[PDB]
């Protein structure tokens, strides 16, 4: 009766230190509507963060589109939290950025 | 293309919400105020071209078979097995040159609207029998229902497609980035390419070596993004030897053939 969400992190356009974007969580797949969804910088829950209107697909499962415009730098790390009947605990997914090279030659 | 959507959560017989919306194809194009129970237009030529009185008519249609739904679903709960909580979603619309109107309960096909009627489906059992007859208690209603569907709904396309056909043949040019992905396994790599910002919907993503298309490509979902574009990520699982040359190549209606072609290069690889 009950389906647990799909949670999906992306931003809008590549990452760049200092460079304004927006921070994506798709949540979908689930029900019932009832949901908690924070997007989280360095593990805090970011303020203010928007939503699209709640809407649901085919099957009847819903979704919802959680964004919030960001400026990363490079010690910041970012995720969506999520919490729903579903699940005994929170899931936590991290926006999976490439930070560029490790090990310095220069 | 045009279809309404109703969410109606019954968390016990005390308290409800109540959530409404309007979509032109995929996109959003209207919502309800619960509070002041109004019509909210995302776009200016959400109105189509229907009066300010003829929305307000809608309005009191929409407000009025609001009020005696909830009623009548609280009325009739028990006699339904309706457990609190539980949540009903409506969707119905057309398609202009296709009417329907559906309804689940607790998330699974309950009834459905067809031609003049209520029918149940099949497997919802005899509560969907039951609910069915006191929604055709009243054929006049039903007859409303189905000028809504049938008549209502093509109209109003006929100034809401051609009004803003200008948003939705837009063309919008996708913008790529490549990046890692988790690892797969011991000694391969997960190669992401990301592509941003597109639209309409329809695109072509595929990894490369030269010419050859790389079938290991996985496509994943293609996501949303608040500015109405779309966002997927496509990715390639290769053994760490075999990333040399490595491209990621987009096609879309937009670029008018000029693909972007991205290389696993640089810092990526990494070069030395
Ligand atoms: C965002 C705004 C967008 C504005 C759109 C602008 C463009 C308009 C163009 C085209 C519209 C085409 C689609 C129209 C579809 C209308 C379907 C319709 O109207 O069907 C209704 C279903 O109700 C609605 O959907 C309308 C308002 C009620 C909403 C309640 C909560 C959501 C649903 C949960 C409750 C369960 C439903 C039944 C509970 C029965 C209880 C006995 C039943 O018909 P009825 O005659 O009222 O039945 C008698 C009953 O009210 C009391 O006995
Ligand atoms: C719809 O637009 C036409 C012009 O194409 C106009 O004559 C008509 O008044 C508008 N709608 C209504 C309901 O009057």
């Amino acid at each position: 009766i009950q389906r647990t969400p799909k949670i999906q992190v992306y931003s809008r356009h590549p990452a760049e230190n200092g460079k304004s974007n927006f921070l994506n969580c798709y949540v979908s797949g689930f029900h019932p509507s009832d949901i908690e969804v924070d997007l989280l910088k360095n593990g805090e829950r970011i303020e203010k963060v928007e939503h699209s209107d709640l809407s649901f697909s085919k099957d009847w499962s819903f979704y919802l589109l959680y964004y919030t415009e960001f400026t990363p730098t490079e010690k910041d790390e970012y995720a969506c939290r999520v919490n729903h009947v579903t699940l005994s605990q929170p899931k936590i997914v991290k926006w999976d950025r490439d930070m560029g090279s490790l090990v310095p030659r220069g | 293309s045009f279809h309404v959507i109703w969410i109606a959560s019954f968390y016990n017989h005390s308290w409800k919400q109540n959530l409404v919306s309007g979509w032109l194809s995929d996109l959003q194009t209207h919502t309800w105020d619960s509070n002041s129970s109004t019509i909210v237009f995302l776009w200016p030529w959400s109105r189509g071209n229907f009066s300010n009185e003829e929305w307000k008519e809608l309005e009191t249609l929409f407000r009025i078979r609001t009020i005696r739904s909830f009623e009548g679903i609280r009325r009739y709960a028990h006699e339904l097995q309706f457990e609190y909580p539980f949540e009903i979603q409506v969707t119905g619309g057309c398609e202009l040159h296709g009417s329907f109107l559906q309804l689940a309960y607790q998330g699974s096909d309950f009834v459905s609207f067809q031609n003049n009627s209520w029918l149940p489906y099949p497997v919802a059992g005899n509560m969907a029998k039951h609910f069915c007859k006191v929604l055709n208690q009243n054929q006049h209603e039903n007859d409303i229902t189905h000028n809504l569907l049938s008549d209502t709904c093509p109209r109003f396309i006929l100034g809401l497609l051609d009004a803003g056909k200008a948003h939705l043949q837009r063309q919008v040019k996708p913008e790529a980035w490549l990046s890692h992905g988790p690892s797969p396994g011991p000694g391969h790599l997960q190669l992401v390419c990301h592509v941003s910002g597109f639209y309409p919907k329809p695109v072509w993503v595929m990894w490369m070596r030269g010419e050859q298309e790389q079938q290991g490509t996985q496509r994943g979902d293609i996501l949303p993004s608040a500015d109405g574009t779309w966002y997927l990520r496509a990715t390639l699982e290769v053994a760490a030897g075999e990333a040399a040359d490595l491209s990621c190549r987009v096609k879309h209606s937009s670029l008018e053939g000029q693909d972007i072609v991205l290389y696993w290069e640089g810092s990526l690889v990494p070069r030395g």
